[PDB]
């Protein structure tokens, strides 16, 4: 017989959707900082990062879901009245030109992805291959992206995986309104490489390993104590 | 042109879905998959590994390597505990953090034996015997030699060999029981004292190994409770 | 009447999307195709013609045709340098505007052998000798004759042949590496002296030529960085 | 692409639908169905169990045991009646709160034969006889033994036997009818007096059982008229 090991699988495990960054941006400002960017990194939510260095190399796709709500602020504008508001999330490759302000030329997105989404229907969903010049993604680097520079120790650029840039295409109303993206991660297809323990010490930095030292358990009153 | 229906249910987003995405970058080649060593397919390949068992986990210890190091003391009276703790691999802090119990925390259901491994780490001219006692669930730890005697235990003798495993049987009411807080027992006893060449200082050690059995498996996928954070980390 | 669901991602104009268009002129007929000479299916037929390189790319030459020319000096140290220039079909200004850089520049990715052709445009008459030496990325650029001589190199003999087709390996650690900024190194160097019947003035030149072979292969298409425009340009 | 139309009734949550519904615990195992003795698929299994009829439902005698226990008195007239109801299952308050009117009280229409098992609680030595009468729907109830014996019924001999087995049959114009508020009556008559070796005291008993038959269906479910609630009860 033997009792299933269905949902204790590695695809099972880590394809789970998950929230990994939210972000708000303005359909007014003074600057053109009217536009939300995260780059997409496996690094930032704690459970996440856990579960994926878990494993040395994976391969996975990344499968993205936008939760986008819209906000009317306070006051001092009348007459509203603002017609549906139409959103434009682009993906920028690796490599690609990335923008600087809200209606930069990149946004004209010649080869970058990018979908335009009117509130009100489904959430839009965007799926993202396995983009790296090597063979898989590495959780872990023993090794200098210069070996010259202290400083670039654990750093590959094999690991860039694009950045992903939200926008209001139109304002709408001449009043204040401000969108929050809600970023839902969900690897695909995953194939995991060469286990690892668990991490034990608390995540200090996105881009580091390093840890103040932690016991290796809780600890009790006697080895021979039961409660 | 075809008729269609509401469906009730639809332009919702169901966070535990599998609908099919659509492509950001189709007509896009990957890189083909290579051969890379340790492809692992289910978490239990990890869960199946032994894991050293910190059962020193006395104040002050856990932040040395001596939390793992069970001391066998070189004279003390026949009939001591040498150690105890109980059978709860995701919720008794001695079995938690192993790699069996890192597992466990991240599931809320678990079922399987749990395999345990004692080997001894004192000298090849060491001889003695201790007695490996397993006090099923609800029955209460012994408190004498006698009483693991007449319970279910095993003669590790040291001489004879240096490693002893132990598999622990699945005795529960339910098909899965919950990860979070009975479970068992195990208790070592002095059956007789450490006999060595009459010239030695220092005293030996006793490691713990645990690790799961083939029919071992968890349920209900959780957030582990161990790493937390306040917000991103970037 | 046939039940159907939301489906997220619907009522979404995604620009990198296949589907179907409403036609806004059917029941049109549009003239037959006809037999017009030069069909070409793929940018690499582009990439696979030689186009001649600009290697004398000092300043005041660019706007010239003698930026295509490589001088050889009629009278020089035996073991000088007669140019170089490293391999970056898409970095390097010497191969970035030839109609592969071109061609390349429009990718991301890439990968494959460069061919380089190097013809003597002198006299008949005259005759030497040429290192035409490669240097492997990582290694650096030789300083000397005696170092290119010991890597790798073909003694291009100019009475023999007027031409020197060379073959640039693929030496990467991925199947693909960005166009954008090792590659490698052409030098050229004066094995012997150019020998003429002893009565010329001007110098002879040379003219390179680059080329993809058929292993080659861009993956990511990008926008070009060469063209620019502030506005519509009507 | 596939074109559709609106459809009436769509995006609309009908509550009698049977549609699909999304899995909030998609890829959980659930545990496996257990051998449980006494499955039950239909209500009518339950209709079909005999239960004990309430016919003692003079007030005061509600709430206590003799509700259930027909008194059949030591002397009393020949011809007397010893008890009469109407075959109401669902609507009089004689048979309403058995199994059988409780399974009818959940629905709107019915049909089928009812079962009446008459059971003498007297001692052994005690013999007897009684008219176990029934009257057709709109016939009226008898008032006296004679109009019973001319009618439908059995002379049930209590030294023969200690139980009556009663079938009343289906008599009505629609295939169902209405479980609300005609349905005829069960009297039962004094043929003869209980005769006993004549040194006892006390009256003999008489136990009523009500039960459907295997032609017994009910239609249209409806909330029960018996429990009742403010507001939910937490």
């Amino acid at each position: 017989n033997y009792h299933s090991r269905s949902e204790s699988t590695v695809e099972n495990f880590l394809c789970r959707s998950a929230c990994v960054f939210y972000t708000t941006y303005r359909n007014h400002g003074t600057d053109g900082d009217n536009f939300g960017y995260w780059v997409i990194n496996t690094r930032q939510v704690a459970q996440l990062r856990r579960k994926l260095e878990m494993f040395t190399y994976a391969r996975f796709d990344l499968e993205l879901t936008f939760v986008i709500t819209s906000t009317q602020e306070q006051s001092t504008i009348q007459g509203q009245d603002s017609p549906v508001l139409t959103h434009q999330i682009m993906y920028v490759p690796p490599g690609g030109p990335v923008p600087t302000k809200v209606n930069s030329y990149s946004w004209q997105t010649s080869t970058n992805p990018s979908v335009f989404w009117t509130e009100g229907s489904a959430p839009p969903r965007m799926s993202i291959p396995f983009i790296s010049i090597g063979n898989a993604y590495s959780m872990f680097y023993d090794g200098w992206a210069k070996f010259d520079k202290q400083g670039t120790y654990g750093i590959n650029t094999l690991n860039n995986m694009g950045t992903l840039y939200m926008r209001h295409v139109n304002d709408g109303s001449p009043g204040p309104i401000v969108s929050t993206v809600r970023i839902y991660f969900k690897p695909k297809h995953v194939k995991t490489w060469v286990p690892r323990p668990p991490r034990l010490c608390q995540y200090q930095k996105a881009g580091n390993v390093n840890f103040e030292p932690t016991g290796v358990t809780e600890s009790r009153t006697d080895i021979t104590t039961m409660q | 042109g075809l008729p269609t229906m509401l469906t009730p249910g639809s332009n919702q987003f169901l966070t535990s879905d599998d609908f099919q995405s659509p492509s950001a970058m189709p007509q896009f080649d990957v890189t083909p998959e290579m051969d890379i060593p340790g492809q692992v397919n289910n978490l239990m390949e990890i869960a199946e590994v032994d894991s050293v068992v910190p059962v020193n986990n006395t104040e002050g210890k856990v932040l040395s390597i001596e939390s793992y190091q069970i001391p066998v003391q070189s004279n003390s009276t026949n009939g001591s505990q040498v150690f105890g703790f109980p059978l709860m691999p995701g919720a008794s802090s001695v079995l938690n953090r192993t790699l069996l119990g890192e597992i466990l925390n991240y599931y809320t259901h678990w079922s399987g034996s749990i395999k345990l491994t004692f080997m001894f780490c004192g000298s090849a001219m060491a001889t003695g015997k201790f007695l490996l006692a397993y006090s099923p669930p609800g029955a209460g730890a012994p408190t004498t030699r006698k009483e693991a005697m007449l319970g279910t235990h095993v003669i590790w003798d040291v001489g004879l060999q240096s490693s002893c495993v132990l598999c622990i049987p699945w005795i529960s009411q339910t098909h899965y029981r919950y990860v979070v807080v009975a479970g068992g027992y195990i208790t070592c006893w002095y059956q007789t004292n450490i006999v060595v060449p009459a010239d030695t200082q220092s005293d030996c050690k006793i490691l713990c190994f645990v690790s799961a059995c083939n029919d071992f498996s968890v349920r209900m996928l959780k957030d582990t409770p161990f790493i937390k954070q306040d917000n991103f980390y970037q």
